[PDB]
């Protein structure tokens, strides 16, 4: 639980977003959103609307807290999302191509 | 040329299952990316076509079929043929038969067989 620089305003922030710290342990400045990291499928989207049931690379599903850019376009079953499992968070999506729906029709 | 041999150990079918099931998707995928190709040709046998799945071989992919039935009189003296060879040892009794005419003595012994087996 780190303390807030003045320079910084709090409000401002937006959850998720990378923050950069020093020896004293202060936030003085917010950077971008990681890109590099796991990819975990989407399963569900919980009732809350902050949180997702998302599936690892292993099948081990985990719940893991949503993005301020994931919270027109709507978020679907199967997509592909960039997580950190041990900050339980995820940042952003990775466009697929899918061709089952090709095939089909 | 790719030579698919056996092809009722893989893309079958999924169905009946009594990973595996997952093979013939992605490969009929790619035999359609491939189709334009005009240089690539696919080939492949199996003894039980009815184990593979028709998906594979709708009209478009798997186009051509062909079968090879059993031989017959004139296909069995062929195949015969094919392998009683003049270089191979031929007994002074048969041989004499034909005054040494190894030609005539093989292609009658071959017919002979033929009739023999067919009778």
């Amino acid at each position: 639980r780190l303390t807030c620089s003045p320079n910084i305003d709090a409000a401002s922030l937006k959850k998720g977003q990378t923050v950069r710290l020093n020896e004293a342990l202060t936030v003085v400045e917010a950077g971008t959103f990681e890109a590099v990291g796991e990819i975990s499928t989407l399963r569900e989207i919980l009732a809350d609307g902050h949180r997702a049931l998302v599936v690892g690379h292993a099948d081990e599903e985990r719940v893991v807290w949503l993005a301020d850019p994931l919270i027109p376009r709507k978020l679907r079953p199967g997509d592909s999302l960039l997580v950190d499992t041990k900050a339980g968070y995820a940042f952003e999506r990775i466009p697929k191509a899918e061709v089952e729906d090709l095939v089909l029709e | 040329i790719v030579f698919f041999d056996e092809m009722d150990s893989i893309f079958r079918t999924r169905g009946t299952g009594v990973v595996e099931t997952t093979v013939v998707p992605q490969l009929l995928s790619e035999i359609d990316g491939v189709e334009g190709l005009e240089n690539v040709i696919v080939i492949g046998a199996s003894n039980r076509e009815d184990m593979i799945d028709p998906a594979i071989l709708r009209p478009g992919r798997l186009d051509v079929k062909i079968k090879i039935e059993r031989p017959d009189a004139e296909a069995a003296q062929d195949i015969y043929s094919k392998y009683l060879t003049e270089f191979l040892p031929v007994h002074a009794d048969d041989l004499a038969e034909f005054d040494g005419d190894r030609s005539a003595c093989i292609k009658a012994m071959i017919e002979k067989v033929v009739d023999r087996m067919y009778a």
